[PDB]
RNA sequence: GGAGAGGUA
């Protein structure tokens, strides 16, 4: 649940570990769901866009949609 | 063993053979299709599932990146059915698909995932089906038949010598994929093979087999068989093969091993075979002769030279064998061919090809396909190639692969969806045998041959094509560029799907109004079996044989139902115990029988299978061992009728009654009446209107409760119990100590549709048929709907017939009726008229509704209110107003003329954001109060519901009976306890009781936001009114009605009682039939009727004698069972001593009226059953009494035939028909009266009656006819003058549309006109 | 006004 910031598209929540089939191979991704449930599935290869959040605001952040008479 | 509500009334029954298996249910074929359509199945070979996997994933060109589907979910349906009905929407589901977009790392190689995002997207509203099966698009509930296609496969059919005139037939073969192109063989009347494609231009069809990469020498291999010469020291010394050897003269001596085995002249006996193989020779000297118009297998080339002496496929002749010998050739293998055994028709159809390599004979098939467009090397191999085996627009489904299999004698009943070279190769193969002799053609009207189609696979195919569309917009934006920052929403788009399935379902030649007038009719319109449509033939282009009966159709469709009229044998009905194979075929229930006992146990056998096996007709006479009491026994064994041994048989029917439709089943004594007036009977059956309170027919079928219940008007009870309170409205029942749940007890509660217009504006509603206190069990009806009694079926009404003529009122089929018909009053039925106005929006701004209007009196206006809306339950007449509209600038609504009846219902309806005037406040207030005292009561019953069983449960283990009136329900739940289960179920109900509590409390609300809210509509109309009439149609001389046997007539007259015969015993008769129509048209079923009905009735007459003075059930109880005794054995074995000695009081209160009767269709009651029944009571055995004149009062002489018979009362109104116009409207283009009722049109003088009138010298009257009272404005205008100035004359001037005519020619490059 | 579906004689 700790907020995740990935520079490509935004603001997004950890949710886990996941493991998905991508065409004949199975790989492993950290899951982020961003605004209206956009989940997102970054491979583990691939996790130095993945920051941690720096606003101080770990539970007030906000959550970017991905892409008198 | 009977039911205490069952004893309420028990008919008697006839009939002998034992019933093994009751009916299924009947509206099992439908509620299943649409079932599997919409399922979440892991197989995903069913419905969306199978779709959605079959079109994804999608894949860009590149492709950099693709898109695949994951899975899919069904939100909440957004309004409840009533409310669709009411507004008048569909009731649908909204389609939520998660869609998957993956992007790759191009510049990385195939296969990597660069990123990866995914989401929900909405596409789409799939409409519903309704609990009985319906659908409902604008609350205008509707139903799906299902179709009757040819199955896809192979066929392999003849022309039987229609064609050429020369008496020779030409197999021709037919490949049908279940969706792609089809494919056809023909043979030529020059025995050449030809290819076709979708009825395109012919083709020879070795070009298509050169299209697999096959040459001639791999062609000829592969079709024929080789004869092998050896040159040698001595002139072809050939080998041979005696085989070949059937059927042919030696034309020259035959002889090996130095004897001579044949000369010429000879004629190949088989004993010239005997001794040859008995000799085991193999080679045998052959005369040059005998090559002499040979043709050779393969190319011979020289082994020098190199260069081919005889290319393949070429004509043998002495100067070539000199070079094969020459050419050191010592093997020469040709052709074995034959007139009657293998014809070369391969050979003939090779030398007609003119291309001989692949390319030219793709190239060539590109041009036959798309005229023009010069092709080029890979236009034709990729046209070639998707078209024929590209799974994606060509398929057989699993039914196509299987049919084909078997058909081929193959072992796989699974296999590809596409074909393959071997396939066609044995295609061909099978098509040439069958030409040779072997194998027979193949029929079409077999049932084996024709498949079902229910609604979910025709709305599976609708769903992929339109995906089909949304598939190659997304394909073409993933080709493009820029995919960086998509997302799976704006490249999808939900208009295409939408449209593709709302158009099927709302507008298609299949889904189709339904007639309601009836449960019989909805029933029978539910199980329809069409065969027109898509991909069905037409109406009118249709020849006897597809309408006439197979013998197939035996026990799996009705052959006596049927519309009869334009379309026969097209619209057929489903038979009564009829299943649908997996695959969608029709099978039928069959009991097994073993060595030589019949079995009960069942098999349900498809139309293929039958033909194999023998099976015994159901009355055949066993004796409680299935062993038959006979030894020649009648059984169909294959498309025919014979006697066979009594151990050879292998099945027996079910029941006499699984060949009718429900439909037919209805009507007794249906084995002796004629086939064609018996399906007018069932037609006519379904067309019976409600009468205001229904009456049992006295002598049912016995389908009557199955009908009844399984149809959905009436409320059948789903688990006994005992009501806790009954009204008009609603029911309340307590639920029995053990069907009740362990965790949420509560209680059952229905409640009742009061008067709702039908389809066919006839009101209908239910009404209670149980008292307070009243036990009741599971599946027992508790309300009855329209014509049904104590759950039966109860159409028309039973009177007292007498067959005679009279006075020639009954002259052809008019039916005489006497007073006490309509003064009792039970015949009257009730209808209901919608109507509607609305508020344009026009010119001159718009128009209101207002009270006031100009030039009006008011006398008019006195039953409007101030708004301008008459009161509810004001009692109008013809040519009133209803609802007050103005011209601005006076278009008020107005009683359509004779029209009279009651308003009983107001609605109206605004755009949003427009105020609202007093009567549309004053509406939605009343319906707030209702709906919040409706969900008041409801709530109040069940919190009464729960605190007796929180009170059931504490009455063990710590009751104190007193502590609980102590203090009130409010505080009970808190109450101590013994530690156990039961506090656990304390704590469960009241649980259950705040969450009621949470419910009601948020359900009023969303009810409150439903009433509240605007209504949509249209562009332009600001609001609508709509209003409902009550009216009630008596009867009238002129109405139709008829009896159940095809005896149709139309009412004449309504004689004085006074007039009617009577009998000695004064009472009179009510209806007069013609007694000359039976014998012409033989439906003695109608008779036999009678004399039965006169039984029943004379003993329930003795039955209310008895009682009428006061008599002790001593008597009655005797008197009942030896009635219900009496039968040729049969099965029904009533016992009244079991009985409470009151259930008896109240069963014969309820026989007082008669005592009903039971006859199954073909186990009927002979004869001498109903002489002894009718001896039973004091009436003559011969059935016909002696009668008196109503006015001369004398005797009648040879006494006549009376008794009573049940009549129904058809939808055709003399009210409805009536109509006249002098002078009205008139049509726009051509200026003549317009037509119908609907409009103030008038009458047709058509062709024909213009042709009688010059038959006549009636000349003027013509030329009047058709040209002042039709056309001639000029002329009709003067004549309108001249008729109010009483001067009968006329002008005829000329007719406007033939200058409508003129101009139109005119219009073309023709010059015409008149002369001087 | 025109299409399509159903229905009656």
């Amino acid at each position: 649940g700790q907020p995740v910031v990935h520079l490509e598209h935004g603001v997004g929540r950890y949710a886990g570990m996941t493991t998905l089939e991508a065409g004949g191979i199975t790989g492993e991704y950290l899951m982020l769901t961003y605004a209206n449930d956009a989940k997102l599935y970054v491979p583990v290869s691939s996790l130095h866009l993945i920051s941690r959040y720096a606003g101080g605001a770990e539970e007030n952040a906000p959550l970017h949609k991905l892409g008198v008479a | 063993v009977y039911s205490y509500t069952e004893k309420k009334r028990i008919r008697k029954d006839f009939g002998k053979r034992p019933q093994v298996l009751d009916v299924p249910y009947l509206l099992s074929i439908q509620l299943d299709s649409f079932q599997k359509f919409i399922e979440q199945d892991p197989e995903g070979q069913y419905g969306l599932e199978a779709a959605f996997r079959s079109v994804f994933p999608i894949q860009s060109y590149s492709g950099n990146s693709e898109l695949q589907y994951v899975s899919y979910r069904l939100g909440e349906p957004v309004f409840d059915v009533q409310e669709c009905q009411i507004r008048g929407v569909t009731y649908s589901a909204p389609l939520r698909v998660k869609l998957r977009l993956v992007i790759y790392e191009r510049e990385a190689p195939e296969g990597t995932v660069k990123d990866i995002k995914e989401q929900e997207v909405y596409m789409g509203e799939i409409p519903l089906m309704t609990d009985n099966g319906t659908f409902v698009i604008n609350g205008t509930e509707r139903v799906i038949v299902s179709q009757l296609h040819r199955s896809p496969g192979v066929f392999f059919d003849s022309d039987k010598g229609k064609t050429h005139s020369s008496g020779k037939v030409l197999y021709n073969a037919r490949i049908i994929p279940y969706r792609g192109s089809w494919l056809d063989f023909e043979f030529d009347p020059k025995d050449n093979l030809f290819v076709r494609i979708d009825r395109r231009r012919k083709l020879p069809a070795t070009i298509i087999l050169r299209a697999l990469n096959y040459t001639t020498e791999q062609i000829l291999d592969l079709f024929f068989e080789k004869v092998i010469f050896e040159i040698r020291d001595n002139k072809l010394q050939m080998e041979l093969v005696p085989e070949r050897l059937r059927g042919e003269t030696a034309s020259f001596d035959i002889e090996a091993n130095g004897k001579v085995y044949v000369e010429k002249g000879r004629r190949i006996t088989a004993r010239h075979i005997r001794q040859l193989e008995k000799d085991d020779v193999k080679l045998i000297e052959v005369p040059v002769e005998y090559i002499a118009g040979k043709v050779v297998a393969k190319d011979y080339i020289d082994e020098s030279t190199g260069e081919l002496i005889c290319a393949a496929n070429m004509e043998l002749s002495l100067d070539l064998l000199a070079k094969l010998s020459q050419s050191g050739h010592k093997r020469i293998e040709t052709l074995f061919t034959n007139d009657l055994d293998h014809g070369p028709y391969i050979s003939e159809t090779l030398r007609v090809d003119p291309t001989n390599d692949r390319l030219s004979a793709l190239v060539e098939i590109y041009r036959m396909m798309r005229p023009g467009e010069p092709p080029t090397r890979e236009a034709a191999e990729s046209l070639f190639e998707n078209l024929f085996f590209s799974e994606d627009r060509y398929d057989l489904s699993a039914v196509g692969r299987m049919k084909f299999n078997r058909s081929l004698l193959r072992e796989e009943i699974e296999g590809s969806g596409i074909l393959s070279k071997d396939d066609i190769i044995d295609v061909m193969k099978k098509l040439i045998d069958i030409r040779n002799g072997k194998g027979e053609v193949d029929d079409i009207d077999h049932l084996g041959n024709r498949r079902i189609r229910s609604v979910g696979e025709m709305a599976e195919n609708q769903f992929r094509v339109g995906l089909v569309r949304v598939e190659r917009a997304v394909k073409e934006r993933l080709s493009l560029g820029d995919l960086d920052t998509l997302m799976p929403q704006d490249m999808i788009n939900a208009k295409p799907i939408s449209a593709a399935v709302k158009e099927f379902f709302g507008s298609s030649q299949l889904s189709q109004f339904m007639d309601q007038n009836n449960p019989l009719s909805e029933i029978t319109h539910k199980r329809r079996i069409s065969a027109l449509g898509p991909g069905g033939l037409t109406r009118e282009r249709a020849g006897f044989e597809v309408r006439d009966v197979h013998p197939t159709h035996y026990g799996r469709v009705c052959p006596i139902e049927t519309p009869e009229g334009p379309n026969i044998g097209l619209i057929n009905s489903l038979s009564v115990y009829a299943q649908t194979n997996e695959y969608g075929f029709l099978e039928t229930p069959y009991r097994k029988v073993t060595d030589g006992v019949v079995t009960d146990e069942i098999h349900y056998l498809s139309a293929i299978e039958e033909g194999n096996y023998v099976i015994a007709q159901a009355n055949s006479n066993l004796d409680e061992e299935g062993h038959f009491v006979e030894d020649l026994v009648t059984c169909r064994s294959k498309g025919e009728s014979s006697l066979f041994s009594r151990d050879q048989v292998d099945y027996m029917d079910v029941s006499t009654q699984q060949v009718v439709s429900v439909g037919a089943s209805l009507i007794p004594f249906l084995e002796h009446d004629d086939a064609n007036r018996a399906l007018m009977g069932a037609n006519m059956q379904r067309q019976a209107v409600p009468t205001l309170r229904a009456d049992k027919p006295l002598v049912g079928t016995g389908m009557e409760r199955a009908v009844a219940v399984d149809s959905g008007v009436t409320a059948v009870a789903k688990r006994g119990g005992v009501v806790q309170y009954v009204d008009a409205s609603r029911i309340v029942i307590k639920v029995n100590e053990d069907e009740m749940y362990p965790g949420e007890a509560g209680i059952d509660i229905y409640n009742l549709t009061k008067y709702t217009r039908s389809n066919q504006n006839t009101c209908i509603n239910q009404m209670p048929c149980v008292s307070l206190g009243e036990p009741v069990e599971r599946g027992d009806v508790l309300a009855d709907g329209p014509s049904t009694d104590l759950g039966e079926l109860a159409l028309g009404q039973n009177m007292r017939v007498a067959f005679m003529p009279w006075n020639g009122y009954n002259f052809e089929d008019s039916i005489l009726v006497s007073e006490r018909v309509v003064q009792e009053d039970r015949f009257t039925t009730i209808h209901i008229q919608e109507l509607a106005c609305v508020s344009r929006d026009t010119k001159l701004g718009p128009e209101e509704i207002t009270a006031d209007i100009p030039n009006v009196g008011e006398a008019a206006l006195s039953k409007l209110d101030e708004s301008g809306i008459v009161y509810i339950g004001a009692e109008v007449t013809g040519g009133d107003i209803l609802v007050g509209k103005v011209t601005p600038k006076d278009s008020s609504l107005r009683v359509p003329n004779g029209v009279s009846g009651t308003v009983i219902d107001v609605q109206v309806f605004t755009r949003d954001g427009v105020e609202k005037d007093k009567r549309a406040l004053e509406i939605e207030e009343m319906q707030l109060k209702q709906a919040k005292k409706d969900l008041s009561e409801e709530l109040q019953i069940l919190e009464a519901g729960l605190f007796s069983r929180i009170r059931a449960v504490l009455v063990a283990g710590g009751v104190e009976a007193e502590k609980l009136d102590k203090l009130p329900r409010d505080r009970w739940l808190e109450l101590g306890l013994t530690d156990e289960e039961k506090q656990n179920q304390l704590e469960q109900l009241a649980e259950q009781y705040d969450e009621l509590k949470h419910e009601f409390e948020k359900k009023l609300e969303a009810k409150r936001r439903k009433i509240t809210q605007g209504d949509d509509l249209a562009p332009g109309v600001l609001k609508i009114v709509k209003v409902y009439l009550a009216v009630k149609r008596r009867i009238q001389p002129g109405d139709k009605m008829a009896g159940r046997h095809g005896n149709k007539g139309v009412i004449s007259k309504i004689n004085p009682i006074e007039d009617m015969p009577y009998d000695e015993n004064g009472t009179p008769v009510d209806i007069v039939l013609n007694p000359l129509g039976v014998p012409s048209r033989m439906n003695i079923g109608q008779i036999l009727e009678t004399h039965l009905g006169m039984a029943a009735k004379g003993i329930g007459d003795k039955i209310n004698a008895m009682l009428k003075q006061q008599q002790e059930v001593a008597k009655l109880r005797e008197f009942i069972q030896r009635a219900y005794d009496l039968g040729a054995d049969v099965r029904q074995k009533v016992d009244l001593s079991t009985f409470s000695d009151e259930e008896v009081m109240r069963l014969a209160e309820n026989l007082r009226k008669g005592m009903p009767i039971a006859t199954p269709v073909f186990d009927g009651a002979k004869e001498a059953e109903i002489k002894e029944l009718l001896k039973l009571g004091d009436l003559p055995t011969s059935g016909q009494i002696r009668l008196y004149d109503g006015r001369t009062g004398e005797q009648f002489e040879r006494p006549v035939t009376v008794g009573y018979m049940y009549m129904l009362k058809l939808n055709h109104l003399v009210d409805d028909k009536m109509h006249a116009r002098s002078t009205g409207s008139y049509s726009l283009v051509t200026q003549q009266p317009l037509g119908g009722k609907a409009q103030f049109g008038g009458q047709r003088f058509g062709e024909m009656e213009v042709w009688a009138l010059e038959a006549y010298g009636a000349a003027y009257t013509l030329q009047e006819m058709l040209t002042v009272k039709s056309d001639d404005v000029n002329g009709r205008t003067k004549m309108y003058k001249n008729i109010v100035d009483g001067n009968h004359q006329m002008e005829p001037g000329m007719p406007e549309s033939f200058n409508v005519l003129l101009k139109e020619i005119r219009s073309l490059g023709i010059n015409i006109e008149l002369e001087d």
